[PDB]
RNA sequence: GAGCCGGUAGCGGGCGUGGAUCCCUGGAUGUCCGAAUGGGGGAACCCGGCCGGCGGGAACGCCGGUCACCGCGCUUUUGCGCGGGGGGAACCUGGGGAACUGAAACAUCUCAGUACCCAGAGGAGAGGAAAGAGAAAUCGACUCCCUGAGUAGCGGCGAGCGAAAGGGGACCAGCCUAAACCGUCCGGCUUGUCCGGGCGGGGUCGUGGGGCCCUCGGACACCGAAUCCCCAGCCUAGCCGAAGCUGUUGGGAAGCAGCGCCAGAGAGGGUGAAAGCCCCGUAGGCGAAAGGUGGGGGGAUAGGUGAGGGUACCCGAGUACCCCGUGGUUCGUGGAGCCAUGGGGGAAUCUGGGCGGACCACCGCCUAAGGCUAAGUACUCCGGGUGACCGAUAGCGCACCAGUACCGUGAGGGAAAGGUGAAAAGAACCCCGGGAGGGGAGUGAAAUAGAGCCUGAAACCGUGGGCUUACAAGCAGUCACG
RNA sequence: UGAGUAACGAUAAAGAGGGUGAGAAUCCCUCUCGCCGUAAGCCCAAGGGUUCCUACGCAAUGGUCGUCAGCGUAGGGUUAGGCGGGACCUAAGGUGAAGCCGAAAGGCGUAGCCGAAGGGCAGCCGGUUAAUAUUCCGGCCCUUCCCGCAGGUGCGAUGGG
């Protein structure tokens, strides 16, 4: 595997749908947006001790980076 | 079971007149090193080996009527020693 | 009709045939049943050569092929076979008491 | 014969691990045969092979008594 | 139990009740191949090492072993034991993700998360211990059934798709992990007291546990692989086993006859023409031995639990809430519950925090966010059985030397043909003639059943005959007279 | 069915004798024509997997018979110290320890390797067989390489040149 959290997952079925609202005003207009998409997180690494990558992924790592920091 | 034997003989007119110089016709195995068919003659068979040559073949000829059919794996070697000797006990239908 | 079978090579009358009054069998075989009456042969007109005796219609020809024995003249005819007395040890025979009280046994015979 | 094996049965080691090889050979005599012979021979050829595999067996399965 | 040396009959022999065949179980070498593993490479080729062994010592080949590759287990001496990885008719779960069609347009919708493709999976899967549920102030895993209306439901309120609770019933089992909290021993850390390793305790079940004190505890609950044994059953091989003759036509009879029996077995199939009692090891009943496997039953194993009270407090993923995003669930934003996750921000310990019913309340329930969970439906490639289901251009396209030939580069698609006849006794010689062929024979109850053959028609090709027809126009033909 | 008409793979044409055999314009021999000849020649390399050779075989198939036959029945039969290739090489290309990427199967490719008429790399003539052959024999020939010997030596990795 990749691309996942690598302690976890973001790799989301991506469904992409809309079009045009009016409706808590009165009129209704058309739209419709049946497809699919995509929608994706970032890498980033530091260190263990002495030369390192990490590698791992993006959110977490605000909390992430500590935790290996903190050992 | 890396038993000695490998071969059994052959029978051309050449073959017949084989034994005027020494060449020697023997079917044989489809994978016999010429240093097998040296020994293989040799503690097998007692002599001192010289000149080899040999012949892997494809099966030739064959029918049954209702179906189809092509004669199976066959091969050929070919040796004679200096001596002159042996084999003339094996000579012996012609 | 197997690699099981029927009666040994037997001495047995038979009854429908054109010929009925049987005895000894000869050699009973496989699947084929394949058995002598040694009773009517036919011809079959051997070909013409030496290597056949060299003037054919050759005689001696018992392949009535189906089951049919009268079975064993121990003093009766036809039987059912029951199976066996044994007694002694690995013993069976399944001599045939039926009416008569033998197995055209191996002892008395073949 | 009703005992092939028993003499197969006694032998332990090369004694027989080279006789067969000789014990091979009776049977390398049998390709001679195009035309040399060739007659009651087709049973002498026949099961003198069955011996062979049990003294490659009694080799091998008292190499399994060896292992 | 005793005759055999596959389909195939010849051809040359043998071995044999001092079991060979045949079957059944474990044996032992199993060429090459392919995840593929010594190394590459056009599958069926090749090239070596590193040991020991043959060849005339080694220069030359043979032998057998060992020679990856991942990821783990750790033994963190270049490595050890150990892990997988291959598929495989279907099977379902994830992950992925399609139109035309239907709307008599069609882009929303639909069909439909179907089809397909991978991933994974085991003989089942998946789900499965309740942040239920919905309304009694319930119930208490779930799935499978059928019901539950297709009503309650949702929308270009077009065509549609389509519940759950409840109720019945199937099987009817539930427990493991983090909680500095303490001890522990161990690692780092550095002066101890941060984190990290194991071990104990707890590691919940429904609001309890953690700790101090007081009554406390004086044992039954058997394994949801806890373990093994035993009845454990298939596997295989089996053995029975009842009981008619005689007559008769008859090409042949078990039909007809006559007289007879049988039996917890007159299913069926077979023997030259129709057998309950001739044969079929036909079904009644019984085997079987050691294995190679395992629910019921059984026992021991029972890890693992098996009292309430007191003080306040340290306790199931920090990331849930919220916002914008799409997802599901019958739910296409309509006000929009829930569970889902997109991003975005961001709180706390049983004074919780979520719920059900936009929102608030109040009412009541529940205690979320680390996991295995059987037996229960499904599926039928395999085996067995079954038959108002089928007969040889029906049935798989395939019934016996086929999905092989053939064709299509390849991707593929995709043939035709069964039965002579009691058995072959399948035709010796005879003669015509090159031979095939044909006649005699004789074969056989039938060869006008003799091998392209049971029986064999259809048109289409002949003769043999019969009747008529050469000066007339006519689809055809029907009627009238000869 | 139309049809024994169309058709007969070329406008580059043989004849006759003699034999053979059941039976020959087509088959075997002789003879004379004819035609190629800048190929309808000899030769290797792809193609393919048997003919070729011998006997008998004639219905098959050869677009006609056909005793012939590349058709049949079975047998026959080609091997390399140096011919070609493989145990050497490496371009593109392919491959793939890394390395870095994908919903999932994937992405690329560092290093090396795989892969030719490329390159490097050890000869030739005659002779006899039914058939093959510069690998069979004869003559001649040079071969990387091993051991054993002499002799000299600075030697030693595809490492860097």
């Amino acid at each position: 595997m990749k691309e996942g959290i690598h302690p976890k997952l973001v790799p989301a079925r991506i469904i992409c749908g809309c079009g045009n609202v009016i409706e808590t005003y009165s009129t209704k207009p058309e739209i419709y947006v049946e497809v699919c998409s995509k929608c994706h997180p970032f890498y980033t690494g530091q260190q263990r001790f002495v030369d390192t990558e990490g590698r791992v992924e993006r959110f977490q790592r605000r909390y992430g980076d500590s935790y290996r920091k903190g050992r | 079971t890396a038993y000695d034997v490998i071969l059994a003989p052959v029978l051309s007119e050449k073959a017949y007149a084989g034994f005027a110089e020494g060449k020697y016709t023997f079917w044989v195995h489809p994978k016999a090193t010429k240093t097998e068919i040296k020994n293989a003659v040799e503690t097998a068979f007692k002599v001192k080996v010289v000149k080899v040559n040999t012949l892997h073949v494809r099966g030739k000829k064959k029918r049954l009527g209702r179906y189809l059919g092509k004669r199976p794996d066959r091969k050929k070697a070919i040796v004679q020693v200096a001596p002159g000797q042996k084999i003339e006990a094996l000579e012996g239908l012609i | 009709m197997r690699v099981k079978m029927h009666v040994k090579k037997g001495d047995t009358v038979l009854v429908a045939s054109g010929k009925y009054k049987g005895r000894v069998g000869k050699v009973k075989e496989v699947l084929p049943k394949k058995y002598a009456v040694i009773v009517e042969g036919v011809n079959i007109v051997k070909k013409a050569v030496r290597v056949s005796p060299k003037y054919p219609q050759g005689g001696f020809i018992e392949k009535e092929a189906p089951l049919h024995a009268s079975k064993v003249r121990p003093i009766c005819p036809a039987c059912g076979k029951p199976t066996r007395v044994r007694k002694k040890f690995l013993e069976n025979g399944k001599k045939i008491r039926v009416c008569a009280k033998c197995g055209g046994a191996l002892d008395t015979e073949e | 014969m009703r005992k092939q094996l028993e003499e197969a049965r006694k032998l332990s080691p090369v004694e027989l691990e080279k006789l067969v090889r000789e014990k091979k050979r009776e049977l390398m005599e049998l390709r001679f045969q195009a035309s040399i012979g060739q007659l009651s021979q087709n049973h002498k050829i026949r099961d003198l092979k069955r011996q062979i595999a049990r003294l490659l067996t009694v080799l091998n399965e008292k190499r399994r008594q060896n292992a």
